[PDB]
C-alpha cells in the first residue's frame, strides 16, 4: 500500500497506489477498396438494367 | 424533405386510393381545397412526405391517377374529396382492359404507359429528396394488375435505386369479378417478386369475412372493404407521416431475403355499432395478433413470422406498451424465428385516427403468406391445365409458354417459404 | 497546451455531441452565445480548457468539433438549438439521405462521396492547432453512418493524421432501445475495420444508460435525451483531465498508456457513480468508499457484466468534488479484502487516482440530482469480452442463414468481408480469454 | 406461462425437474437455443453466462453459479482453503492435502515430501491417497515414492491428501463408508440441506494392511456394484438411510446422528458456501443463480467428520428423486416464477 507521484495544483491532486508489484492502409489503397465496391455497385446495376431490355 | 410519389392504377386501385388521401388529409388538417385548419403542429411536421405545398399555402397530394376507361375517376373527381387531386396528373384511356392482364401489360397499357410516366417524372423533378413510389391496385384485374406491374417495371429502369412499394389487392373467389382473376394473378405477382421492395397483401375475402363476421356487416360492399384497407393504410404509413424511419430503412429491418417482401397488414380495433366502450392495451395485442384481425386471410399459426414492426396510436401507456409486446412474443416464441434476434419492434405514436381513443396497427413478414399464392397457384392450375379462358391473352400476343413460367415462378416462391419455414 | 479536436458521426454521435458541449458549456462558465466572463486573455490563450474551445477576437469561445451526418433532420437540432450560437456553419455536416442502418452504405456507397468533404473541414480545425493531440470520435455501432462511415473516416485520418490519437465513444446496441435488427453485422463489421485504427475505445450500452436511468432515476421510459444527459456525464468525467489543471490523463497518449498495455484489447469498462434522483426529497450526501465501493457493482457499470470472473489489466479512479487521497486509500484498502479484484500477473495491482474538486455539474432541470463528490473507474478487465460473446452470437444467429445480406452485397461490399471481419472478432475473442483465464 | 430450456440431457436431477415443471401446466419448453426463457437448465461445461440476463422484459434465471467451480474441483478446493482466511491453512475439518503438478508440465512437490518425512520419522501413519478430477484412476500408497510417479504416469493435475486410517466401520461387517449429502442454495443464497442423506457404504471389510485392493477402502456405488462380491447383502444396493444409521448410531455409540455428525455437516456446508459468497453471489447481478450441490463426508472413529469433496452436478438417490426433485421446484424455481409442510430443506441461517 503506496503512495507514488503525488501531485497537487489548486483544482485537484493526482496520484498512485501500488497493491503488489507485478510478476496501415495507404491513401491509394483506401481508394481502391472504395472504387472496387464502386464497380460492382455498377457491374450489378448493369444487369438490372440489361435484364429490364430483355 | 423525404417526398413519396404515390401512383393508384385501375378500378380498386383508385377507389382505395381515394379513400385513403380523404383519411389521412383528415387526420393532417387538410380540407377537400387543400387548405390546412388543424390545431396541431404535428400535422405539418411531415406534411411533404405526401403533399406538395403549392401558391397561397395549398396543399396538393403528390398522387398520380391512372386508368384505362374514365368511369371511376370521374368518380374520384365528384367525390368527397376529388378536387384536391392536381387535375394534371389523371391519365386515363378509354379502351378499358377487359380485367385482361395482357391489355394492360402488352397492347392497352403499353399505349398509355409512357405518359405516364412523364407526370411521375414531373413529380420527382420536384421532389426535393425522393424517398420511392407507392402503388395502390389489385392484382385481379386488368389495368392496376397488368398496367400497374408495366408501370413498376417501367419506374424501376428510370429510378433504379429508389424503393418501390405497393398495396396489392389479391382476388378470392368469395368476392370475384371474374373467373380469369387467378391468371391476371399469378402473372403479377412475378413482376412484384422481381420489381418491389415492399408489397402490403391485402385478401379481399380477409376483408370480407372480417366485415361479415367481426363488423356484423350482413351485404357487405366494396365500399366497406375499401373502409378497411383505408384504416390500414393510414396506419401502415404513420411511421412516415409523423415524427418517430424511411422506406429503405423499414425495408431494411423487414426484408431478410429479397424475394420475401411480401406482408401481412392488421389492424385493431375492429368493433361492430359497445363502441364507445374504452380499449386497454392488452385488448389492443390480442385483437392486433389475432388472425381474425389480419386481412392476408393466412393463419399465423401456420407458418413463422421473420419480422414483425408494430405501431400504437393514442395516449397510452409506452410502458405498458412494451410489456405486453413482449408478453405476446414470450407467451408464443414457437411462431417467430430463432435466427433472427429483436425480430418484434414496436412505435409509439401520439395522433390517434379519427374516432378513435387509440389503435394499434400490424405489419408482419410471416412465412404463412404461402397460404396465399398456394390459393391462387391451385385456382391457376385448375384452369390452365385446360386451357380454359386462355384465348383472351393469346388474342393478345401472348404464348401459352409466359403462363406455365408464370405458375413455375409462383410455385418457386412458395417452395421458397417452406424451407424458411422449417 | 494541446488541442483536441472532437468528431461526432449519425445520429447517436450528434446527439450525444450535442449534450456534451452543453454539458462542457456549464463547466467552462461558458454563455450559449459563446462569451466566457472568467476568460481574462480575450481572443487567445493556452489554457486547459482551450484544448477544446479555439477563441474569435469577439471574445466567442468555439467548440473544436465536426458534426457530420448523412441526413439533416438531428444537426438541424444544433443549428437551431440553445447553442447555435457556438458553432459555425462549416462545423455541420449533413447529407440528404441517410445510410438506412446499412453498414456498406455508410461505408462504400455514400461515404466515398463525402469522406473528402469531411476531411476538408477537419483540416479546417486542425489548421488553427498548434499542436493537435487527436481526435474523439463519437458514433453508435448500430446505425449505418455511426459504423459504416466512422470506419472510413478512421482509416483517413490514420494516413492523413499518422502520429496523432484516436480515442473513441461508441454505442453498443441495445433491444430495449432500437428498432433495427441488423445491428450485430453493422457493430461487428465497424469494430473490424476500426481495430487497427482506435488506440482506446469506451463502449457504453444503451441497455446499461436504460437501467440506470429506471432504477436510479425512476424514469418508466427513457428517452434519448435522458440517456444522453447521463451518458455525457460519464464523457464529462472522462474528458475532464484534458479541459482543467491536473497531472493525470493530461494528454491523449496517456489514455492508451494507463488503460491498455495490449493495443488490440482497447476497451476499458467504464463504471460510474453516484446516479440520484433530482425528483427525490433529499438524499443522503454518500462518502468516499461508498461511492468507490459502488465501482464495483455490476449496475453502475457502463456494460453490463461481470468483472469478478475476469482479469484487471489497469484501473483509473477519476473523483470530482469534496474528495481527499487519505479517503480514497482507506476505501480502496476496505475494498481489497471484500472484492475479488484479479490482476494479470505481468501487471501490477494499482490504481491511478485522479480528483478534480470542482464537483460534477449538473443540467438546470436534469434529471441528475447535484451531489458533493462523485467518482469515474476506468477499468481494463477481460469481462468485457461478454459484450463482444453476446454481439458475435447474435452475429452468427443472421448469418448462419445470410438474413439481409443481400443489402450489403447490394451497396457493392462483398460477401466475404462479413466472414472476415466476424474472424477478426473471433480473434478478439481469443486474446481476451488468453489474457483473463487460466 | 413461465419458459424454460434443456441444455443438458444428462442429468438425471433435472430431468426430473423438467418433468415436474411441464406437470403444473404453467411452464412451457422451448428449444435449447431459443433465448426467450424464463429458467435455464444448462450444461455442465462451458455455460455461457455472459448471455444472461439481456432479453428485455425477461427475468432469467439458472440452475449454475458462475464460479462455483473453486469449491467443486480437487485442485480448486485445496487452493481455496489454503488461501481464503475464512477456512485457514489449519482447517480442521479437511484432510491435508497438497496440489501436485506432474512433471511433465503453484505445486506443492516439496512441501508436501517435508510432512510426509515428518510422519516416516515419527512413526505415525504414513498412509495418503492421490487422485484428480480426470477419473472415472485412483492410488492408495504409503510410500511417497509411488504416490509421485504414479501422477508423472499422467498428465492431469492431482491432490495428495491423508488417507484416514481411522474410519468408524459399522458393524456387522467392519466395513467403510461415506455420507452424501444434498444441499440447494437459491437466488437469495439461503443455504437449504436436505433432510434426507445417504450412506454409500462398503459391503467388504475394511483392510488396513491391503491397500492395493481398493473394494473395501473406495466407497463409491459404481465400484461396489462392480468389483465387490457382497453388494447389497447388508443395505439394498449399498445405500443406507438417515432412519437407519441414525437408530444404529443409537443403539451401538449411544448417540444420534443429528448430535454426533449433522452439526459438523452443517457447519462445513456453512464454512464453505459462506466463504465463496461474495464471488459467487448474484444478488446485484442482470441474472440469478441456484445450484444443488453434493457433499460428500467421512466420518473417523472419533465421530469427527471429515470433507471429502463437493459435487456441482450431483445425482441423486433413486428413492428421494421425487422429494428432493419437487422442493427444487418449491424453493428455488417457483420462489422466482410463482404458480396460479413441513419444508424437507433444513435452513442454514448465516450472515451474508
Ligand atoms: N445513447 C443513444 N443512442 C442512440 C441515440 N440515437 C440513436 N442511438 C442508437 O444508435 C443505434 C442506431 O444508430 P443511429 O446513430 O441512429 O444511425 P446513424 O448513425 O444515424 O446512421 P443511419 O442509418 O444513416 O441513420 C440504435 O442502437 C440506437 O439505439 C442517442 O441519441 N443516444
Ligand atoms: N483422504 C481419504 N481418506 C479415506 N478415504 C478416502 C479419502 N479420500 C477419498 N476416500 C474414499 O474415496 C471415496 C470417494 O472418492 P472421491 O469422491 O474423491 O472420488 P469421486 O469424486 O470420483 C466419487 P463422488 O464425486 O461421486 O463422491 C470415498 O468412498 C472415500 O472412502
Ligand atoms: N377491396 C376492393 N377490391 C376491389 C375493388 N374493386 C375491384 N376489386 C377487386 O379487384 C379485382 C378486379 O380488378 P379491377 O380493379 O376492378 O380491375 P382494373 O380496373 O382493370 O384494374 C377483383 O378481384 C375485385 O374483387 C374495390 O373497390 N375494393
Ligand atoms: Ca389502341
Ligand atoms: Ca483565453
Ligand atoms: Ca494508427
Ligand atoms: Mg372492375
Ligand atoms: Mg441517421
Ligand atoms: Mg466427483
Amino acid at each position: 500500500m503506496e503512495v507514488i507521484e503525488l501531485n497537487k495544483c489548486t483544482s485537484g491532486q493526482s496520484f498512485e497506489v501500488i497493491l503488489k508489484p507485478p510478476s496501415d492502409p495507404s491513401l491509394e489503397e483506401i481508394q481502391k477498396k472504395l472504387e472496387a465496391a464502386e464497380e460492382r455497385r455498377k457491374y450489378q446495376e448493369a444487369e438490372l438494367l440489361k435484364h429490364l431490355a430483355e | 424533405m423525404r417526398e413519396i410519389v404515390h401512383i393508384q392504377a385501375g378500378q380498386c386501385g383508385n377507389q382505395i386510393g381515394a379513400k385513403f388521401w380523404e383519411v389521412i388529409s383528415d387526420e393532417h388538417g387538410i380540407d377537400p381545397t387543400g387548405s390546412y385548419h388543424g390545431d396541431s403542429d404535428l400535422q405539418l411536421e411531415r406534411i411533404n412526405v405526401y403533399y406538395n405545398e403549392a401558391t397561397g399555402n395549398k396543399y396538393v397530394p403528390r398522387a398520380i391517377l391512372v386508368d384505362l376507361e374514365p368511369g371511376t375517376m370521374d368518380s374520384v373527381r365528384s367525390g368527397p374529396f376529388g378536387q384536391i387531386f392536381r387535375p394534371d396528373n389523371f391519365v386515363f384511356g378509354q379502351s378499358g382492359a377487359g380485367n385482361n392482364w395482357a391489355k394492360g401489360h402488352y397492347t392497352e397499357g403499353a399505349e398509355l404507359v409512357d405518359s405516364v410516366l412523364d407526370v411521375v417524372r414531373k413529380e420527382s423533378e420536384s421532389c426535393d429528396c425522393l424517398q420511392g413510389f407507392q402503388l395502390t391496385h389489385s392484382l385481379g384485374g386488368g389495368t392496376g394488375s397488368g398496367m400497374g406491374t408495366l408501370l413498376i417495371s417501367k419506374i424501376r429502369e428510370e429510378y433504379p435505386d429508389r424503393i418501390m412499394n405497393t398495396f396489392s389487392v389479391m382476388p378470392s373467389p368469395k368476392v370475384s369479378d371474374t373467373v380469369v382473376e387467378p391468371y391476371n394473378a399469378t402473372l403479377s405477382v412475378h413482376q412484384l417478386v422481381e420489381n418491389t421492395d415492399e408489397t402490403y397483401c391485402i385478401d379481399n375475402e380477409a376483408l370480407y369475412d372480417i366485415c361479415f363476421r367481426t363488423l356484423k356487416l350482413t351485404t357487405p360492399t366494396y365500399g366497406d372493404l375499401n373502409h378497411l384497407v383505408s384504416a390500414t393504410m393510414s396506419g401502415v404509413t404513420t411511421c412516415l407521416r409523423f415524427p418517430g424511419a424511411d422506406l429503405r430503412k423499414l425495408a431494411v429491418n423487414m426484408v431478410p431475403f429479397p424475394r420475401l417482401h411480401f406482408f401481412m397488414p392488421g389492424f385493431a380495433p375492429l368493433t361492430s355499432r359497445q363502441q364507445y366502450r374504452a380499449l386497454t392495451v392488452p385488448e389492443l395485442t390480442q385483437q392486433m395478433f389475432d388472425s381474425k384481425n389480419m386481412m392476408a386471410a393466412c393463419d399465423p399459426r401456420h407458418g413463422r413470422y421473420l419480422t414483425v414492426a408494430a405501431i400504437f396510436r393514442g395516449r397510452m401507456s409506452m410502458k405498458e406498451v412494451d410489456e405486453q409486446m413482449l408478453n405476446v412474443q414470450n407467451k408464443n416464441s414457437s411462431y417467430f424465428v430463432e435466427w433472427i434476434p429483436n425480430n418484434v419492434k414496436t412505435a409509439v405514436c401520439d395522433i390517434p385516427p379519427r374516432g378513435l381513443k387509440m389503435s394499434a396497427t400490424f405489419i408482419g413478414n410471416s412465412t404463412a403468406i404461402q397460404e396465399l399464392f398456394k390459393r391462387i397457384s391451385e385456382q391457376f392450375t385448375a384452369m390452365f391445365r385446360r386451357k380454359a379462358f386462355l384465348h383472351w391473352y393469346t388474342g393478345e400476343g401472348m404464348d401459352e409458354m409466359e403462363f406455365t413460367e408464370a405458375e413455375s415462378n409462383m410455385n418457386d416462391l412458395v417452395s421458397e417459404y417452406q424451407q424458411y419455414q422449417d | 497546451m494541446r488541442e483536441c479536436i472532437s468528431i461526432h458521426v449519425g445520429q447517436a454521435g450528434v446527439q450525444i455531441g450535442n449534450a456534451c458541449w452543453e454539458l462542457y458549456c456549464l463547466e467552462h462558465g461558458i454563455q450559449p452565445d459563446g462569451q466566457m466572463p472568467s476568460d481574462k486573455t480575450i481572443g487567445g490563450g493556452d489554457d486547459s480548457f482551450n484544448t477544446f474551445f479555439s477563441e474569435t477576437g469577439a471574445g466567442k469561445h468555439v467548440p473544436r468539433a465536426v458534426f457530420v451526418d448523412l441526413e439533416p433532420t438531428v444537426i438541424d437540432e444544433v443549428r437551431t438549438g440553445t447553442y447555435r450560437q457556438l458553432f459555425h456553419p462549416e462545423q455541420l455536416i449533413t447529407g440528404k439521405e441517410d445510410a438506412a442502418n446499412n453498414y456498406a452504405r455508410g461505408h462504400y456507397t455514400i461515404g466515398k462521396e463525402i469522406i473528402d468533404l469531411v476531411l476538408d473541414r477537419i483540416r479546417k480545425l486542425a489548421d488553427q492547432c498548434t499542436g493537435l493531440q487527436g481526435f474523439l470520435v463519437f458514433h453508435s455501432f448500430g446505425g449505418g453512418t455511426g459504423s459504416g462511415f466512422t470506419s472510413l473516416l478512421m482509416e483517413r485520418l490514420s494516413v492523413d493524421y499518422g502520429k496523432k490519437s484516436k480515442l473513441e465513444f461508441s454505442i453498443y446496441p441495445a433491444p430495449q432501445v432500437s428498432t433495427a435488427v441488423v445491428e450485430p453485422y453493422n457493430s461487428i463489421l465497424t469494430t473490424h475495420t476500426t481495430l487497427e485504427h482506435s488506440d482506446c475505445a469506451f463502449m457504453v450500452d444503451n441497455e446499461a444508460i436504460y437501467d440506470i436511468c429506471r432504477r436510479n432515476l425512476d424514469i418508466e421510459r427513457p428517452t434519448y435525451t435522458n440517456l444522453n444527459r447521463l451518458i455525457s456525464q460519464i464523457v464529462s468525467s472522462i474528458t475532464a483531465s484534458l479541459r482543467f489543471d491536473g497531472a493525470l490523463n493530461v494528454d491523449l497518449t496517456e489514455f492508451q498508456t494507463n488503460l491498455v498495455p495490449y493495443p488490440r484489447i482497447h476497451f476499458p469498462l467504464a463504471t460510474y457513480a453516484p446516479v440520484i434522483s433530482a425528483e427525490k426529497a433529499y438524499h443522503e450526501q454518500l462518502s468516499v468508499a461508498e461511492i468507490t465501493n459502488a465501482c464495483f457493482e455490476p449496475a453502475n457499470q457502463m456494460v453490463k457484466c461481470d468483472p469478478r470472473h475476469g482479469k484487471y489489466m489497469a484501473c483509473c479512479l477519476l473523483y470530482r468534488g469534496d474528495v481527499v487521497p487519505k479517503d480514497v486509500n482507506a476505501a480502496i484498502a476496505t475494498i481489497k479484502t471484500k472484492r475479488s479484484i484479479q490482476f494479470v500477473d505481468w501487471c501490477p495491482t494499482g490504481f491511478k487516482v485522479g480528483i478534480n474538486y470542482q464537483p460534477p455539474t449538473v443540467v438546470p432541470g436534469g434529471d441528475l440530482a447535484k451531489v458533493q463528490r462523485a467518482v469515474c473507474m476506468l477499468s481494463n478487465t477481460t469481462a468485457i469480452a461478454e459484450a463482444w460473446a453476446r454481439l458475435d452470437h447474435k452475429f452468427d444467429l443472421m448469418y448462419a442463414k445470410r438474413a439481409f445480406v443481400h443489402w450489403y452485397v447490394g451497396e457493392g461490399m462483398e460477401e466475404g468481408e462479413f466472414s472476415e471481419a466476424r474472424e477478426d472478432m473471433a480473434a478478439l475473442e481469443k486474446d481476451y480469454e488468453e489474457v483473463g483465464v487460466d | 406461462m413461465y419458459t424454460f430450456v434443456v441444455r443438458d440431457e444428462n442429468s438425471s436431477v433435472y430431468a426430473e425437474v423438467s418433468r415436474l415443471l411441464l406437470a403444473t401446466g404453467q411452464w412451457k419448453r422451448l428449444r435449447k437455443d431459443n433465448p426467450r426463457f424464463n429458467l435455464m437448465l444448462g450444461e455442465r461445461n462451458r455455460l455461457p453466462f455472459g448471455r444472461l440476463g439481456h432479453e428485455p422484459g425477461l427475468v432469467q434465471l439458472v440452475n449454475y453459479y458462475r464460479g462455483a467451480d473453486k469449491l467443486c474441483r480437487k485442485a480448486s478446493l485445496v487452493k481455496l482453503i489454503k488461501t481464503s482466511p475464512e477456512l485457514s491453512e489449519s482447517c480442521t475439518w479437511f484432510p491435508e492435502s497438497y496440489v501436485i503438478y506432474p512433471t511433465n508440465l503453484t505445486d506443492e512437490r516439496e512441501v508436501f515430501l517435508a510432512a510426509y518425512n515428518r510422519r516416516r520419522e515419527g512413526r505415525e501413519g504414513n498412509v495418503w491417497i492421490a487422485k484428480s478430477s480426470a477419473g472415472a484412476g485412483i492410488l492408495i500408497s504409503s510410500e511417497a515414492s509411488e504416490l509421485l510417479d504414479f501422477i508423472d504416469e499422467q498428465g492431469q493435475v492431482h491432490v495428495i491428501q491423508k488417507y484416514l486410517e481411522k474410519p468408524l466401520l459399522l458393524e456387522p461387517g467392519h466395513r467403510k463408508f461415506d455420507i452424501r449429502s444434498w444441499v440447494l442454495v437459491d437466488h437469495l443464497y439461503n443455504i437449504y440441506l436436505y433432510r434426507e442423506g445417504v450412506l454409500r457404504t462398503s459391503s467388504e471389510p475394511y483392510n488396513s494392511a491391503n491397500f492395493q485392493d481398493k473394494t473395501c477402502h473406495l466407497t463409491n456405488h459404481c465400484i461396489q456394484k462392480e468389483y465387490s462380491k457382497n453388494y447389497g447383502r447388508y443395505e439394498e444396493g449399498n445405500e443406507m438411510f438417515f432412519e437407519e444409521f441414525n437408530q444404529y448410531l443409537m443403539d451401538a455409540l449411544n448417540t444420534t446422528l443429528e448430535n454426533s455428525i449433522l452439526l459438523q455437516i452443517k457447519h462445513i456446508i456453512r464454512s464453505c458456501l459462506m466463504c465463496i459468497e461474495p464471488a459467487i453471489s448474484t444478488k446485484h447481478l442482470h441474472y440469478q443463480s441456484f445450484q444443488l450441490f453434493g457433499f460428500d463426508f467421512m466420518v473417523d472413529e472419533e465421530l469427527k467428520v471429515w470433507l471429502i469433496e463437493v459435487n456441482g452436478a450431483p445425482a441423486c438417490a433413486q428413492k428421494l428423486y421425487a422429494e428432493l426433485c419437487q422442493g427444487i421446484v418449491d424453493v428455488a424455481i417457483s420462489s422466482v416464477f410463482p404458480l396460479a409442510p413441513t419444508s424437507i430443506f433444513i435452513k442454514l441461517h448465516h450472515h451474508h
